[PDB]
């Protein structure tokens, strides 16, 4: 969990997330 | 339902058990991170009030004190990327 | 007894590799890879159109290291992304 590598995760993951549903690109619903 | 799907969707309902207990109803305090832990990840426990403490600091990326289902996603991530290794 | 979150990470590892270990690198994702794994036992989270452009799209998305594969960790932020 390392407080550096979680940090980073949700970033990514946060990332990903907007461009998911605020939100271009489309394969995934 | 792939197993998959089913996976996701007892990832999604075993944080809202917990969350939704106090407080914000969609994040977990150190209580319910502890109650979490404790009856669903038994395998994964060493314990003390230090090590939830820690482990709650660690995740809590947004700084706000308590887990989100984003924040235990990432936990769950590391979990099974421990596993996987 | 492991516990349904436990059983359920245990399927969040082995599916991964049930798709990783076709072909190329045994531990990550190619393209073709991906969209099988994808296809087969993500269903319910796929759009109208599954065209390969969009595809294409999603895999460079999901790349974050850029080696043009799909990593442990990266499927791990792309589960998490979708999951709710
Ligand atoms: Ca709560
Ligand atoms: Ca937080
Ligand atoms: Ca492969
Ligand atoms: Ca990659």
């Amino acid at each position: 969990d390392a407080t550096e590598t979680a940090d980073a995760m949700n970033r990514e993951v946060s990332s990903l997330k907007n461009k998911l549903r605020r939100g271009d690109l489309p394969f995934v619903v | 339902a792939s197993p998959l799907e089913k996976a996701l969707d007892v990832m999604v309902s075993t944080f809202h058990k917990y969350s939704g207990k106090e407080g914000d109803k969609f994040k977990l305090n150190k209580s319910e991170l502890k109650e979490l832990l404790t009856r669903e990840l038994p395998s994964f426990l060493g314990t003390d009030e230090a090590a939830f403490q820690k482990l709650m600091s660690n995740l809590d990326s947004n700084r706000d004190n308590e887990v989100d289902f984003q924040e235990y996603c990432v936990f769950l991530s590391s979990i099974a990327m421990m596993s996987n290794e």
